[PDB]
């Protein structure tokens, strides 16, 4: 997977 | 008393040119607020920027151990504090927060108690104590009274559809934030504001507005040097060129790899995509993590041995996971490997599927590709990315 951060 | 204090009247004695130097750094008219805040105990800044600024240009190397002090000697009834609770919530400096949370609650003044209450749904949120739907009923038992509460729980929730991979409800949160209603606290407007551009980063990268994406990305690089805004930025402008360009995607991952130094979760984020961007490119990848139980890792090593032709091993792997609970984004990728390795159209249909539930319009290429190699109408999958 991808991972995403805010 | 208070370490900082101390630091700055030490320096201050050794040099008498600091007061004009520090009067500017901190946005200050003149050198009067911080004599106050040198000598009367109890004295703080209009602006909570002041105190940060001084900080990090001055004791660069000691910002935490300097802040940490500061923020446990704040009266937790003023703005100060609450402007010390955003400051280690967005650096996410856990123990700092923890702290100032538990002593804003139990406090006095509504407006405290109200940011105790709200940051402490975030916390219990993203370590899993609590799921988005006792966070929402605890969101509404609580009746917000402040436009910036109003604003940080909206944020809060988007902030798990994140991490849970569920992109849909992101939009149509962002819309029912309106930062120009934050009136009294400047600071706290500009860290949301900061906060917000990394979001608005993610539903482009996720809604595959690629130059949007990378414009508000960007936006946050420039305006801040918070450490923490730095690393999402740059891993987002990093994935949004994971499927058009290695290199770019590359060299953004090691920037922000750069911005993380000593900072194990932070790394672990561009150790995962620098993963999977050189799997993605078939290029040599030192940076699997092999022993992790993690189900985004063991998904990489199943990736790499599927580039190095080793069907049979991939296989076994990937039937070890389908026993793992996953979300809906893990899932779209679950379903491409199981394809990649079967060349079955139906592992590729419901990768499909899980993309579009979970509203990833980034990801869904992979296997809408796939499907198109076997002989799909390709008429038909340039309407499902519409």
């Amino acid at each position: 997977g991808i991972v995403r951060g805010a | 008393m208070e370490l900082i204090r101390i630091a700055m009247k030490k320096d201050l004695e050794n040099d008498n040119s600091l007061m004009n130097k520090w009067a500017t750094v901190a946005g200050l008219k003149n050198p009067n607020p911080l004599y106050d805040f040198l000598n009367h105990d109890g004295k703080t800044f209009n602006e909570f920027s002041s105190i940060v600024n001084i900080v990090k240009s001055q004791y660069p190397d000691r910002e935490y151990e300097l802040m940490k002090d500061y923020c446990l000697n704040l009266d937790v009834k003023t703005k100060a504090a609450r402007s010390a609770l955003e400051y280690a919530d967005a650096n996410m400096f856990f123990e700092i927060e923890d702290a100032l949370i538990d002593s804003m609650i139990s406090c006095s003044n509504m407006k405290s108690k109200e940011y105790g209450k709200v940051y402490k749904i975030h916390r219990e949120l993203s370590k899993g104590e609590i799921d988005v739907f006792e966070a929402s009923a605890n969101i509404g038992k609580q009746r917000i009274k402040t436009a910036e509460m109003n604003i940080f729980s909206k944020m809060l929730l988007m902030y798990d559809c994140l991490n849970k991979g569920n992109f849909a409800p992101m939009m149509l949160l962002f819309q029912q934030i309106d930062l120009s209603e934050i009136k009294e606290n400047r600071y706290l407007k500009n860290s949301f504001e900061t906060r917000i551009n990394v979001l608005l980063s993610n539903i482009y990268l996720n809604e595959n507005n690629l130059e949007l994406c990378r414009e508000y990305a960007q936006k946050a690089i420039s305006s801040t040097d918070t450490q923490r805004f730095l690393v999402f930025s740059y891993l987002t402008i990093g994935t949004s060129y994971i499927f058009s360009d290695f290199n770019l995607s590359k060299q953004n991952y090691l920037i922000g790899l750069k911005f993380a130094k000593g900072n194990p979760g932070f790394e672990e984020f561009f150790k995962r995509n620098l993963s999977f961007l050189n799997n993605f490119w078939n290029k040599e990848n030192e940076w699997i993590n092999y022993d992790s139980d993690a189900v985004t890792d063991m998904q990489e090593v199943i990736f790499e041995l599927i580039n190095h032709k080793e069907l049979s091993k991939a296989l076994q792997l990937l039937n070890k996971l389908e026993e793992r609970d996953q979300n809906e984004n893990e899932l779209g990728f679950h379903y491409y490997l199981k394809g990649l390795i079967t060349n079955e159209k139906e592992a590729f249909f419901k990768s499909v599927e899980y993309f579009k539930a979970s509203q990833d319009k980034l990801s869904i290429k992979m296997p809408l590709i796939q499907l198109e190699k076997m002989g799909e109408n390709p008429r038909l999958l340039k309407i499902i990315t519409m």
